[PDB]
């Protein structure tokens, strides 16, 4: 797979009961009840989707937990609710202002679902026999198409004739057809031709032949987000822009027949509206500007629900000279909700570390567990969670499988946490370079 | 001008990329006589003559060269 | 349906020739304010004036921003109304300058009307009927092309130029589809296929629009609302030309350009000389402006310089500081963080805040839209926290104490249930507070 | 022949099975625990299981950060990338820096795939086409040395075989797998059919026409985003002239990540593809925005970010970007809580005098014991870096006069003719005029 | 070639050295400084001998002694096919570039790859062309009688030599030179035949020659990036270079050089005015020292303890101490009466001025007053003011009259202090008016 042993994916989903409460540990979280309650209260409201353009604020100390409660929505939220989760710093672009960056990532959050049926012919072509008439207006087709277990002919028109011209079949290309849309794709060619030509070329593929049933019926789902629509419909190919980020600040007009079209797609019943869920991790570090238009685009129908994450104290704001409460405007606090995480305990640290080592898939000794937990007490929890990677490698350089308090002291050793590395640095002040461009090189005086 | 010494594969690509029949025949047009020859006279139909007479116009007859 | 920190005010809520009531369209109080944005709704409608502003200050959480919403509410929904924020001038492709200018022209629009005589259905017939006299060295010399169109309830036989069967050649028009041709252009379109045509080949790609109804020939007048910076983007940028430089635009991407004032004063002097001719009216809207303290000194006095233009629309303008320093300068202290020079030419409408028993009413429509059912100790306890942190933490406590009163399998808000939200979310006062009192970088 | 500079005598970290360190071994020179250290790292790279793991190593400067970063790549071999980094690269005028950042992110894992090569070459001695306006296939014959060969082909590589103008008796050169044709020339038999003639003769192949070989590529992630993500469109193979309209970097989107991704994940589990992470080294840490300092904490978090490798060589210093953040090393304390911090101490006299020994040895020079220890005196006085780059210069003047070995006397000749930084400062210091 | 009308360095052609590397007291245009001038001999070995890379040499001293003198002297005695990459510091603030990439492409510029090739040419004198045409253009037929001065033949031409000697008209009496392989045709021009002018050729018509390229790194790097072709050496926009096309190209240069198919010549970049890049631009320097692809990097400045750009504090030479500790420097001195009668002398002689001996007195005289480019300066002055009365030889009045005319530094800060109300100060405040 292409997914390895993260920060945090030990956390599946949010451990809440029928009636909103929290267990004391389960689906990977431990401890943390009020904010897990509160969790669960405001993804109820996500999954009502009844309200719109709601400000919640998770404020605590670092090291708390407050993106692996965001982890844990959007685990629980599921699959085809759009979760877009972005940090502080990714606004400011060069070529996009930051109030267009801003709109582009609200929209990417709110969806559309649409429901269509297929009707698939797919099969290897045996023969195209093409019958002209001697006006030439109208083509007659002859198609046999094949599968493993039955075969059939089908008539074709015009526009089958021209739209089979172009990406020609050379009869044994393996194709797909649908009914009620008439969509035309080549996949390939078939494995029984496969020893035929001698060297295959550049613009062909080698598919195997398909089988069972030739006719299939199928319902497929699509989910669209807004913005797709709104690159979409800005230029002539905007699928490039779709997937190169070139949107380059779209207009508003487009915008607004969007909105128009699609509240006249819900009110027809084609499609639904899927309200999603918004996440910025370090919120701190926007300008005043972006408060200014979040405070604003926040009141509009077409909003999601804004999850904002910050660890600052009362500390200036970016773009202004004054300092805040959380790095925020008072006029951004006013419309938001705040959720408090507190920081842990011995029981708490030693539970996390016990389910950090069975994630990773390390096994350690009571002793070993209870000396981590301590020093986990002791500095943050982050040098715990990596003092057992390290300690893992420690103990298989011995030809040894459970980790040991020898692993755990040698890793202690090897490996400095921030207060040893500042007690070094102001006892050797002299031999770095400090802010005025000051540094003994020589070891003589 | 680029040129490599001793050979003509480089004297090939380099004339295909000067002179590119594609973007030199949309740059330009057929003659009137030479279109009766293609569609009349051999058979071959409109749609699959090759697309000419992309060049934009100029603001006058004074403005259409440098002399 | 989805409710959204507003669309509980439908209009201002005035009765006619007179002020506003107490309590009417979603709206609590603030009588006075009402009454000056109802006379500059008629003032609006008047139709008249040009480039007037108006700039409505007061503290948060007052009704600034309902204040405007409403205005738009009240004039309709054929009026232009250009919602903008001080923060979205700034971009990175054009000037601000250009932007304000093109904010300016948004919210200008156009009524135009025309007579369209069309003639459309599935044909029956298409021969090209030859001459008399065949010139030598050609062939199939063609006098007039007979059409014959049907639609629904009526069929009718045509007498054509020879010159649109090349349009029809170049279109694919065969037997059995329906077209649409325009009289004065001639430009025959392939709308489609009929649906009787459909069933005939298992494969096909073509849709089938059915028959059309009405008669073969109809004249229709339509009436199509557009506005003048539409006008200037079509205008500024070509047609569909054969050029590479038109195709090779049409497929990059559409980076915003400096229109010059000459495109401006030609679709000016074109829109005054068909609004003369009686067939264009034209409509100024509405351009609304928040916070507008983000705004610099640069965009204030491109502001003084476009005010005194002869087309510019009314302008809206709400800031909520007070004693402030302008943005781009370092020792100006202004009002509102407006410069005097701008300050001098607008209208200031001030609003007030509220008070305990407008605070319990606003919660009490804001629990009626969002479909819910508050006891009433509960909603005096509301009331009373409304008064105590803000008017907004206590409206945005209401979907939570749903959702926990839905949880207890119960219909009705409770005591304990506003409670629970008290202790579960916290407002800006206690948060500081707990800021305040721990140091360990909270 | 050999070309040294300021490196390449650092083979590895020399450590043995246990994971203890020799004192000298592998060209470095005592540091026993930031070695040992560098080693676990190394084992924890080599485990192959975990991303995002981070490791800064401080200390002062001429300590041996960079060699312990060189010595980990050497340790870890070739077939692993590694993405060298300095932080002032991370400021560019076409796109943002988080994009800077993410892309050096995704080029340090790589994919590799097992593939073959199938070449035909030789003298076309039939060239028939045959149709059912429309050419069916056409039958090529070529000859070599060793013999004729006979084969079929699509119309789709005969349409490029006309492009390359083939006629009978070139020799030409066809890829079975790609289908790509190039033309050599004309052959040396062709030769004498004119006096004259613009085309260039070659000789027949002498091997086989038919040959076959076992390849292995190598592919980093960012190749496959950049493959997919170009804006103007595709490219053709052979292009001297550029395309018109200049293509610059574009913010690429997530879901075009997320698709790659996709592709990737498809293709591992039928074992036409291995995955392999790597190593992302940034020097001078302390030259990062708050900016970047910021998106690393949620770069760091992502389930395919490589091992990043930090070092700086700062005190208590403020970080750029901020005003009163007093933090060590440069770095703020939120990315210093997800880090682990290896120190780097300094070095006595007689680790310096065998350095400077190594470095001579590597140099090819020979340099008298009393040379040396004079040698080792100005590197404890002055700086190790100014002792070591005084060695070539002590080379020159001891060539100058016909001599293989170096002498006291060039060493005070190459000190009196190269000054370092405090003696120039004491000039600089009691001077008139701008020095 | 190289068309140059007369430069300020344009007099030095080396560095003045014996076979020992001791610096002369007069030669090649170059006076005093004998320990720079050895320094810098003894870099130049360095340069010469090649095997090692990455070292980088200060040079520091007071504004006009011998810095920029010292690197064109290097530059001129490197010779030439060895790159030289001078730089200011200025230079490397673009707007479409950032300025690492900036450095990266100058340090690649100085570093080259030798390749030697062998090619066959016809280099002849053409006699008669005879050719036959059809009506329609289908078959031609074609004579070629060509000649040396040593031999003679005729040569049957196939089509394509048919259609590439119409094109580019080729007549009786022309020299040319053909390419076989490649059909490029070149008119080298007419021989000597009354009846531009050539000589007609010696020896056999079909040559052998091998020649020899020089190609920079950065030029290999524009042209295997396939976004851009090689016009963006011309035009100059590259336009931010991958570096995945650089560990391509460093794997190949390699492959080459083990193979034996090619050879590394490594270079000089010189930054004139070092002390006006920025604090990101020495924090590159200091990791793009250490590669092995890296050339020698010749530094000039003059600042003495001034302020780090980028940052607040002062260091010395307005270099952080990470790059000098990197660094090794030479440094130079003021000049004495004799030296700077003697660069007079050679700069006189350099103009084509003549000068009498007193004139020439009175010059040093001002200019160990002054300084040494403003005597430097007035000596093509008074020239002209004496061929304004008629005169050759440059006298002392002579000399005089440009003092009184054109001003220096000193007086000028001498009658702006006394006339400071009539001048603009730094608040703005000018006084126009004379009266009152
Ligand atoms: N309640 C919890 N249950 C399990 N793990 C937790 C919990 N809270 C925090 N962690 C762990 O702590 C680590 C760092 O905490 P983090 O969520 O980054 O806090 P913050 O976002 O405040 O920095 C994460 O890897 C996460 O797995
Ligand atoms: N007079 C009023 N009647 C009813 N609701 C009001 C009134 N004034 C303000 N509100 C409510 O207060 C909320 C916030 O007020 P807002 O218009 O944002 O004030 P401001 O724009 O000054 O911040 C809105 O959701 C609005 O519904
Ligand atoms: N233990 C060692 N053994 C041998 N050489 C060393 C050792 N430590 C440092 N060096 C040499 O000293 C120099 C220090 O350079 P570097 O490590 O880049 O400086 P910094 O530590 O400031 O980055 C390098 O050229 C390296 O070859
Ligand atoms: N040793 C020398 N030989 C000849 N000319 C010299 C010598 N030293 C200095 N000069 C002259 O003095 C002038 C100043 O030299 P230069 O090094 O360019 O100034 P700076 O030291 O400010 O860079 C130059 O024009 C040069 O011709």
């Amino acid at each position: 797979s292409l997914s390895l042993i993260a920060a945090h994916s030990h956390i599946t989903g949010l451990g809440l009961d029928e009636n909103l409460q929290p267990r004391p540990t389960s689906e990977g979280m431990v401890g943390q009840l009020q904010a897990r309650r509160a969790a669960g209260v405001i993804l109820k409201m996500v999954q009502n989707g009844t309200i719109a353009g709601r400000a919640v604020l998770v404020a605590g100390p670092p090291s708390t937990g407050k993106t692996a409660l965001a982890m844990g929505v959007s685990q629980s939220l599921g699959k085809d609710v759009p979760f877009t989760a972005i940090a502080g710093s990714e606004i400011f672009s060069l070529e996009l202002s930051k109030t267009e960056a801003l709109t582009q990532a609200f929209r990417k959050s709110i969806g559309i679902k649409i429901k269509e049926e297929t009707e698939l012919i797919e099969g290897e072509v045996v023969e195209i026999q093409i019958d002209r008439s001697i006006t030439g207006g109208h083509k007659q087709g002859k198609l046999t198409i094949k599968t493993t277990d039955m075969e059939t002919i089908y008539e074709l028109g015009n526009k089958m004739i021209d739209g089979l011209t172009k990406e020609k079949v050379l009869a044994g290309d393996v194709i797909s057809i649908d009914k009620a849309s008439g969509k035309i794709t080549k996949l390939g060619r078939s494995f029984a031709r496969s020893r035929d030509y001698d060297a295959m070329g550049a613009d062909t593929r080698f598919v195997q032949c398909p089988e069972g049933e030739l006719q299939k019926r199928k319902t497929v789902v699509h989910t669209v987000s807004l913005h797709e629509i709104d690159v979409i419909n800005s230029r002539t190919q905007g699928f490039l822009a779709l997937f190169t980020g070139d949107t380059g600040e779209i207009r508003s007009e487009v915008r607004d027949q969007i909105n128009t079209k699609v509240a006249e797609w819900k009110e027809e019943g084609k499609a639904e509206i899927v309200p999603g869920v918004l996440f910025i991790d370090e919120v701190h570090m926007l300008d005043i500007e972006c408060f200014s238009f979040i405070n604003r685009a926040l009141e509009d129908e077409f909003a999601p629900i804004v999850m904002m994450a910050t660890n600052r104290g009362v500390s200036k704001t970016r773009g202004t000279n004054y300092k805040s409460p959380h790095g925020l405007p008072l006029d951004l606090l006013d419309r938001s909700i705040i959720i408090t995480t507190k920081s842990y305990n011995e029981q708490e640290i030693k539970t996390i570390l016990s389910i950090r080592a069975q994630e990773e898939e390390v096994e350690l000794s009571s002793d070993a567990l209870d000396l981590l937990t301590k020093t986990g007490v002791e500095t943050s929890l982050r040098y715990s969670s990596n003092l057992i990677s390290v300690a893992q490698q420690i103990a298989m350089k011995r030809k040894n499988n459970t980790v040991e308090v020898e692993d755990v002291k040698r890793a202690y050793l090897l490996f400095l946490d921030s207060a040893r590395s500042v007690k070094y640095v102001q006892e050797n002040e002299s031999q770095y370079i400090d802010d005025q461009g000051n540094v003994q090189i020589s070891i003589a005086k | 001008t680029i040129e490599v010494l001793g050979s003509s594969h480089v004297t090939n690509s380099i004339n295909n990329e000067l002179f590119d029949p594609l973007i030199s025949q949309a740059l330009s047009d057929i003659p009137a006589i030479t279109q009766y020859n293609m569609h009349v006279k051999k058979g071959i139909p409109v749609e699959d003559f090759p697309k000419t007479g992309l060049f934009p116009e100029p603001l006058n007859k004074n403005f259409s060269s440098n002399i | 349906t989805r409710t959204a920190a507003h669309t509980h005010i439908k209009g201002l809520g005035l009765d006619e020739s007179g002020v506003a009531k107490r309590v009417e369209g979603g709206f609590v109080g603030q009588i006075e304010a009402r009454e000056a944005c109802g006379v500059i709704v008629d003032l609006i409608k008047a139709k008249k004036m040009s480039g007037r502003a108006i700039l409505l200050a007061g503290g948060p959480s007052t009704g600034k921003t309902a204040l405007a919403l409403a205005i738009s509410q009240e004039l309709g929904p054929k009026v232009p109304f250009c919602p903008l924020v001080g923060s979205e001038l700034y971009s990175v492709e054009v000037k601000k300058t250009e932007t304000l200018m093109e904010n300016f022209r948004r919210a200008i629009g156009l009524r135009i009307k025309e007579t369209k005589e069309v003639y459309e259905g599935e044909v029956t017939e298409l021969t090209p009927e030859d001459a008399e006299n065949p010139l030598g060295g050609y062939g199939k010399t063609i006098s007039h092309v007979i059409v014959g169109l049907k639609s629904a309830k009526g069929t009718k036989t045509l007498r054509l130029d020879p010159t649109i069967y090349e349009s029809i050649q170049r279109e694919k028009v065969s037997i059995g589809d329906v077209i649409y041709i325009e009289a004065n252009t001639g430009a025959v379109k392939r709308v489609g296929r009929s649906d009787a045509y459909a069933t005939e080949f298992d494969l096909e790609t073509e849709e089938y629009v059915p028959l059309p109804k009405g008669e073969v020939h109809k004249k229709k007048e339509i009436v199509q609302d557009v506005t003048l910076h539409d006008l200037d983007v079509a205008n500024a940028r070509p047609q569909g030309g054969q050029d590479v430089i038109s195709m090779m635009g049409q497929l990059l991407k559409p980076k915003k350009t400096e229109i010059t004032e000459k495109l401006r004063q030609e679709v000016n002097k074109v829109v005054a000389k068909y609004i003369d001719q009686g067939v264009a009216e034209l409509i100024p809207g509405v351009l609304f402006i928040d916070e507008v303290n983000m705004l610099d000194i640069e965009i204030f006095t491109y502001l003084n310089k476009a005010l005194e233009s002869n087309i510019a629309p009314v302008v809206v303008l709400a800031s909520n500081r007070g004693m402030t320093t302008v943005r781009g300068t370092e020792d100006v202290i202004s009002p509102h963080g407006v410069p005097p020079d701008l300050i001098d030419r607008l209208l200031i409408v001030r609003t007030l805040p509220y008070d305990k028993d407008e605070i319990r009413t606003i919660i009490e429509r804001r629990a009626t839209v969002e479909r819910l059912q508050v006891e009433s100790s509960a909603l005096d306890l509301l009331a009373t926290m409304g008064t105590e942190t803000s008017l907004r933490y206590a409206l945005q406590l209401l979907a939570p104490c749903g959702i926990l009163a839905q949880t207890s399998n119960r219909k009705e808000i409770v005591v304990n249930d506003v409670n629970e939200a008290k202790l579960l979310f916290l407002d800006a006062k206690r948060s500081t507070k707990i800021l305040e009192t721990s140091a360990n970088y909270l």
